[PDB]
């Protein structure tokens, strides 16, 4: 049960960017997948989630600035559209964890990835 | 929207003591809580879930309790390897309801 | 007495019978409402192996039905058809006026056999089977339902595509029940209590594309390995 | 007030109902089939209404089951009428003092 | 008011009703058969009541059909009770100002 | 909502929901009354060829029934028995509690065959079929009914000889339907859309008196001339 | 008042009723059978109550039979609701005079 | 109209519709009650020969049922099984939701034949057959009942042994009916209208102990002498 | 639809009553007609609608049955009552004309 | 349970439609199977659950019935369809495994 991220690079404002998270040890059809970013020396910020049903949910402050999709059968991507200087951060990628009980609910974000770095 | 507040901004204590961290919830969330420790330059690592259940592999020194609106986390017999920031997360709603469910951050020295 | 919920200032409170609250106002019967809510909104297990263990069989209690006027969209619904070993039918036929739940996403159609003690199938936790605007306390044969509870309220003064998943159960109603997810008339997959419906659909598609279907006149039962989770064994 | 004691809560209520309110659609002969008489809605915003409403639903089930056991109705359709009649009787069910604390009549 | 838009209006209403009000006639064993429990009348005198009545019956049918479609009852018998409860609730539903236009408590 | 008529000083007015009318008084539930009025009082065609064109067949809509407490003597009532070409029955049987209209002058007993699409027979104009103190939306087999509507009212505070006429139709429910008035098991009369029941009885009497009944084992169908209207042709 | 005209009267009334008011007894699965849902009582003490009930029941039968003949219910369950609605309508049916003999409002 | 009883100061009065009394108080529908009282509390004959003469067969009247919420313990209850001479059944089967009287001391089970005129068996005195919380106007087959009446009240603001006695009747429904108490499948005792149930049980015990049971393949009918009242003859 | 008759040369002494049974493969809603055919002569109609007696027929013949089972009883068998008997399912000519005949049962005096 | 078959050496010309009826002693809820046994060869399943056709069997055979009466119909009989036929009642193996065979009916081309 491990995931990792890639795609961090330096771009000018307005340049569309895409990151990639891949998994190992579980199936995308049995778990959600959440993207959480962290500004340097700040607190964690939940961005959005992609479900095993195929639909995705976005935070209010990131309703249209970010998109989350599933490419291939074991990868997901977070696409940043029109980034600004305020989006320089270490982006992460986690799987929601449920131990028993019904689906659609979680208990923790267990397998955090190493996290990529995005600079504007 | 449950808002979580971490009371102690920073804690310092001689090696070998017991550090207590308080996490308060606006509403009543039962026992849905999780704790994370983030070393610098590392992703957060899970310590406690369901506000009382120890994770797999974490030493038993970390122990959390509390319920309702108040939760506490105690690190007993502090070591030099436990210096990091600690976060409390609420897991009361579903996985599609996304918001700022995390905490502020408590730096333990 | 039956509690009654009052919505005031976007807050819910329980009506107090002894204390007459003057600010509460009821102008017409349109404000009164009854709403049914699914149990899956409380975070309970929804897979068939865990769902079917909340229902039991009993004899000596007549069934009762009460209406409700509004419901919640349900992601999981169940449809049962159970036979006794000799060949008879366990679940009673659906009375006139009873119809399946209107809005379901996945319908778990389970057909199998069991000892079938008693006469009716009740809910062990005391909940209801919602049906269509008619919540009952028993299960009817071949009718889509969803576990839920009914609440009463005083309102303030002011696409749909389904999917059927087919199961087969042996020893239904007992503590040792065996479930099989059916992908074909001849091919089956052993079922665990950790597979989401989408995972089952993906298993179906993978089995068809990989040519794993049975070609003989016998039966073939696959078994997905726990570790790799993508290499189905036997 | 009502406090939610359930293990978890779903804050959004994606609901369907039957009441609607054109041309010849009201005539049963030209009306919609039995599956197209429903509507939809989503109460995404709430001040804890949904989480307490689920707990209210859980709380009412014991009384509802006991009432169903007591009655001999095959199908019960008249609970709301009884609630309305009880409300009216409690508000006005006999001699009513103008200044009494048990009456809704106010002077001015 | 109500204006009759029908092609024609029958000014006379030859009606029948089942309510009656003797010895052993009330006993079902000695009572009249199922065909002789009706009465008869003729409202020949009228002041536009019949023509208004026919138009009112024509108007009511849309709402009646929609209400029947909404419900799940196989046979509905409680419309008049609902009308009476609604009338009482509209008359008295909560706070009642003595001199307000929403109350019928005339002062003297 | 359902309109409610109020009778004040020998005038009928629709009660207004938002406006609170003080002069309206309701002392008991005896004042509330539901009355069923026939459509024939509005000046509509009553003969079988025109009346049968207001009914259609459909499927997928359940039937609903309401009550009414007072009615009106009906000049024309109908009674249908229709069969599919294979021999089955179209109209459903009468449920328990349903009875024929209690006051009818003429009963048009119609029996025949037709394609019988759908499952239930509805009224195209949205009216109701009035049985004995029960207004329904569908036709039941072999039960006398009358086309009519229902009105609700607040009342102000204060022999029977029936005749049966027998018909026969082919292709019931379609636009090309043929009706034949039956005077005997072997003799029939071609039916048009301009014959009152009295004229039909007069034609029956003339047929019996003039000795125009069929004497062989075949069928004899008469046809009245349009001009003379008293010398039946063939 | 009422006087008992029956030939003989039983002063003690040994009754059973279904209304009760623990644990998981309210669950239909774990609940009592169809024969263990009743209670018991005995109104041995009386002041003409029982002998008056036995005459009121004898008196009400004619009206009950006529009402049942009038209706078309297969099963009737809405008599008490009608009585309550009639009581409320009799109490307040509009135009409540404060000092009139028709209103229960007592000035203070 | 239906009278309503009001209890105040431990005194019962019939409510007056025209005279509006303000002393009486109604707070909730819990106060309204319906109570069923047995006819045997009025001092009427209860034995089978006298009880069965109060029921008569009729046709052309539909049956009606009304519920009640409280009853009285009944010492005598009845159970009927009547067949026509050809072999057909007279009494209709019990509909769904109808059950026998819950509290009965002695259950008189009568089985026999009769002309069985009419369609339904009504009460000649206009009372009700109570059944289980559902007083009807007709007798149902095989269901225990008890004669009684129903009263409506406004309440003030505030072990079980069953014995079955089996009879056999010939000519049921007529004035010349012959009754026989059954002690065995082959032995019977002629029945008079002065034997209490305890007397019948004592007669059974005497028959069994004294060895008067039939030993052949035929029937043996005993007749108890009137004077000595303990030496059964024949 | 297949019509299965008695399929046996039934013989009965004069004076008795004979019975012919005509089975069907499905419900036919009592749409059978009975015919007799003497050797050489064209068949003659006896009973239509499975119960109605056609004109010019003695009351000795009787028909009954429903669903899938239908019977024809000849009471007071006579010498002239010696012919081959058929049961036919017919249709209403409003929209169809399909008709299926029976196998044929011979009667011997 | 007693299974009574047609119990007759049925003879039918090639091209006809033969029918075999297997009556039971009580209601069996449509739990029959049909076997064709040629002389010497082991039996072969033809129709199970009283209506469903076994794999690799021509659609020429057709089974029907319910309650206590069930029939097997063979259309356009060929010379190959000359063997003994058995009707057999079974149980579901979750409970008992009891089973009873019929008497056996032989068909002659
Ligand atoms: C309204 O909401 C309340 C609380 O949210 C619900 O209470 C639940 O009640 C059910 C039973 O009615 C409980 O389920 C039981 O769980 C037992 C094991 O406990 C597990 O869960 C608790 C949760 O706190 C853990 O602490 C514990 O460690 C376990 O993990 C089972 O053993 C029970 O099964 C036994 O009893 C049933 C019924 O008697 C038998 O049929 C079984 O065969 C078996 O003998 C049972 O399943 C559940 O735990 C309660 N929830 C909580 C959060 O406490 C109400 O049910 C709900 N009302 C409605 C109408 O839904
Ligand atoms: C309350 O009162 C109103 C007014 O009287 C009634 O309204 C009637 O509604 C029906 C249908 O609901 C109307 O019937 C329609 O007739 C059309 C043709 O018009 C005929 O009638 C006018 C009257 O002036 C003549 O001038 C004209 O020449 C025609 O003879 C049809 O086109 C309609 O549909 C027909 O055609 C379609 C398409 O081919 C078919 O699919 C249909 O099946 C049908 O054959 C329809 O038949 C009627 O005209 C209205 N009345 C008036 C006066 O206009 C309400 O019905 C009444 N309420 C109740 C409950 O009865
Ligand atoms: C409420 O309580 C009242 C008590 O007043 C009951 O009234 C009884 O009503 C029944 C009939 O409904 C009466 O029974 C009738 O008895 C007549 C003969 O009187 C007998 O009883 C008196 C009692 O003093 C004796 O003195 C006398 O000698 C008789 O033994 C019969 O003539 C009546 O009809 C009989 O004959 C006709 C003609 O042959 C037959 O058609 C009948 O079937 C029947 O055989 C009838 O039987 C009874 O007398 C009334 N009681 C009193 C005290 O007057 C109400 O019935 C009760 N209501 C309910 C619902 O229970
Ligand atoms: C499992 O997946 C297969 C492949 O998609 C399904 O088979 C096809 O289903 C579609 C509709 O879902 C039909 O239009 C095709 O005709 C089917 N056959 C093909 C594509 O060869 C199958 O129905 C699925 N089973 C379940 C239980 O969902
Ligand atoms: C048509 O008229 C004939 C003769 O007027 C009717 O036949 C008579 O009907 C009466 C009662 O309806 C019987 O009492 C007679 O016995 C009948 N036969 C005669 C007088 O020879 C016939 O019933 C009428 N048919 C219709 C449909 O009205
Ligand atoms: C009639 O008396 C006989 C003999 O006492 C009864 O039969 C006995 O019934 C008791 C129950 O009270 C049983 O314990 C005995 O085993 C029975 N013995 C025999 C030999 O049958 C019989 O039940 C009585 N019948 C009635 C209707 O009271
Ligand atoms: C099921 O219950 C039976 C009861 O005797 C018991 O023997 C068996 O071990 C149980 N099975 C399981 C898996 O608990
Ligand atoms: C009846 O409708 C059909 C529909 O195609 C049409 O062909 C036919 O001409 C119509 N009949 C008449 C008499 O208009
Ligand atoms: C019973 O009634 C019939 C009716 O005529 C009569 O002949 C007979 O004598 C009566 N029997 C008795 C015992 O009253």
């Amino acid at each position: 049960q491990s995931v990792e991220e890639s795609g961090g690079r330096l771009v000018t404002p307005g340049t569309p960017l895409t990151l990639t998270c891949i998994v190992s040890g579980f199936s995308l059809s049995n778990y959600y997948m959440s993207w959480v970013r962290q500004v340097p020396g700040k607190g964690l910020e939940w961005i959005g989630v992609i479900g095993w049903s195929g639909t995705s949910s976005y935070a209010s402050w990131a309703k249209g600035r970010f998109t989350i999709s599933k490419t291939a059968s074991t990868t997901v991507d977070l696409k940043i559209t029109s980034p600004t200087t305020e989006d320089t951060a270490t982006y992460f990628c986690a799987r929601v964890l449920y131990i028993g009980g019904g689906f659609n609910y979680y208990d923790a974000f267990d397998p955090w990835g190493p996290g990529t770095l995005v600079t504007v | 929207d449950v808002v979580m507040t971490q009371t102690p901004a920073s804690v310092s204590e001689p090696v070998g003591g017991t550090v207590t961290i308080k996490c308060q919830a606006s509403q009543s969330i039962g026992s849905n809580l999780a704790w994370y420790q983030q070393k610098p330059g590392q992703p957060p690592k899970l310590l406690i879930y369901a506000a009382s259940t120890l994770a797999s592999g974490v030493p038993s020194r970390f122990k959390g309790s509390g319920s309702g609106t108040e939760f506490t986390l105690t690190i007993s017999d502090l070591e030099c390897a436990d210096a990091a920031t600690y976060y409390c997360q609420c897991t009361y709603y579903d996985s599609s309801y996304v918001y700022n469910n995390f905490g502020g951050g408590t730096e333990v020295v | 007495s039956i509690p009654l919920g009052v919505i005031h200032n976007s807050t819910l409170q329980v009506s107090d019978v002894d204390k007459l609250v003057c600010r509460d106002k009821l102008s017409s019967t349109n404000q009164l409402r009854s709403v049914g809510l699914n149990l899956e909104g409380n975070g309970v297990a929804t897979d068939v192996p865990s769902a079917t263990k909340r229902w039991g069989f009993r004899s000596g209690v007549p069934p009762k039905v009460v209406n409700y006027e509004a419901g919640e969209w349900a992601e999981n619904c169940y449809n049962l058809e159970i036979k006794k070993p000799d060949g008879s039918e366990c679940l009673p036929a659906a009375p006139d006026g009873i119809r399946g739940f209107p809005r379901c996403r996945y319908v778990h159609k389970v057909s199998g056999t069991g000892p079938c003690a008693g006469d009716f199938a009740f809910h062990k936790e005391g909940a209801f089977f919602l049906y269509d605007r008619l919540a009952s306390t028993v299960i009817y044969r071949g009718t889509t339902f969803a576990e839920g509870v009914v609440a009463f309220l005083i309102l303030p003064q002011a696409g749909y595509y389904s999917t059927t998943i087919r199961y087969q159960a042996t020893g239904f109603g007992t503590n040792e029940t065996e479930y099989l997810f059916e992908v074909d008339n001849l091919t089956y997959v052993q079922l665990e209590s950790r597979f989401t419906p989408q995972f089952l659909l993906q298993l179906n598609e993978t089995i068809y594309t990989s040519g794993k279907r049975s070609n003989t006149t016998g039966k073939l039962i696959w078994k997905v390995n726990p570790e790799i989770d993508t290499t189905i064994g036997e | 007030a009502i406090v939610n004691a359930q293990p978890k809560c779903n804050p959004n209520l994606h609901y369907w109902t039957t009441q609607d309110e054109i041309g010849l659609a009201w005539i049963p002969y030209f009306g919609p089939a039995a599956e197209g008489i429903y509507t939809e809605g989503l109460m995404h915003n709430q001040d804890g209404l949904i989480c307490g409403l689920r707990q209210l639903a859980n709380e009412t089930t014991q009384a509802l089951q006991l009432f169903l056991r007591a009655t001999t109705e095959l199908r019960t359709f008249s609970i709301l009428n009884r609630k309305a009649i009880d409300f009216l009787l409690q508000r006005w069910g006999g001699t009513c003092h103008i200044l009494g604390p048990d009456c809704c009549i106010e002077p001015h």
